[PDB]
């Protein structure tokens, strides 16, 4: 999903 | 590096270790997004604006009949996203715990899911004209590029006329980055474009995320067909  | 072939060195690997990372990972939305279950509701509103300009807006209208979800998950995008858009929705993941666990998570409404599929995308085939929409939400970086490109042209078999096939997920700033911890990759957007234009696919629309938290990489909507 979304990552930093 | 600007390609899965130099920063993925055992494809082998490459696919079972991520394969074992999603293998235990929590059945949940928070799973599904990392921590980042606080956007869900962003990542959608802005999904469904982006899809109903190809639904409504004619002469070329996109059909309402079934939609493909893959890499669904739990079904976070079909409860949400597609099953109030498309009237029967297919479902497509690697990790039998997400597909098991999506019956209860779908409610009443998971019954218009027809399929079940349990399969990676890189030896999936889907039906030949059977979609309307395709949607293929963050996981192309578990897919190696050439296997992505094969992958998206038996895609492009199965839509129905007018159908499209849709692609978001994480753009890197710059070339190929590998995510040692899922075993996924994250491609600028020089190296998206080149593999779904160079796959013989038409780029139809293309649209960055706005609102996102400050930390995370950016993220793209591509329409094709």
């Amino acid at each position: 999903g979304p990552k930093k | 590096r600007g390609s899965t072939s130099e920063v993925i060195e055992d494809e082998k690997q490459f696919y079972s270790k991520a394969k074992t990372y999603w293998k235990q990972i929590p059945p949940t939305v928070d799973g599904m997004l990392g921590g980042y279950g606080h956007i869900s509701s962003i990542d959608i509103n802005s999904s469904r604006k982006f899809l109903q300009r190809f639904l409504r807006e004619g002469p070329n209208k996109t059909g309402t009949s079934c939609a493909l979800d893959c890499g669904a998950g739990i079904g976070r995008i079909t409860k949400r996203l597609l099953l109030p858009l498309f009237r029967e929705v297919d479902m497509v993941d690697i990790t039998e715990d997400f597909l098991v666990q999506a019956k209860t998570y779908l409610g009443e409404e998971g019954k218009r899911v027809r399929n079940y599929f349990c399969c990676g995308l890189q030896d999936f085939t889907p039906e030949p004209d059977s979609y309307d929409v395709i949607w293929i939400q963050w996981v192309i970086g578990h897919l190696t590029d050439q296997h992505l490109a094969e992958f998206l042209r038996r895609c492009k078999g199965s839509l129905r006329p007018n159908g499209i096939i849709v692609i978001k997920d994480n753009m890197a700033q710059e070339g190929v980055i590998l995510d040692d911890v899922d075993s996924s990759v994250c491609r600028d957007l020089d190296v998206v474009r080149r593999i779904i234009c160079s796959a013989g696919l038409s780029l139809l629309a293309e649209e960055r995320q706005e609102n996102l938290p400050d930390e995370i990489y950016h993220v793209y909507s591509f329409a094709l067909r």
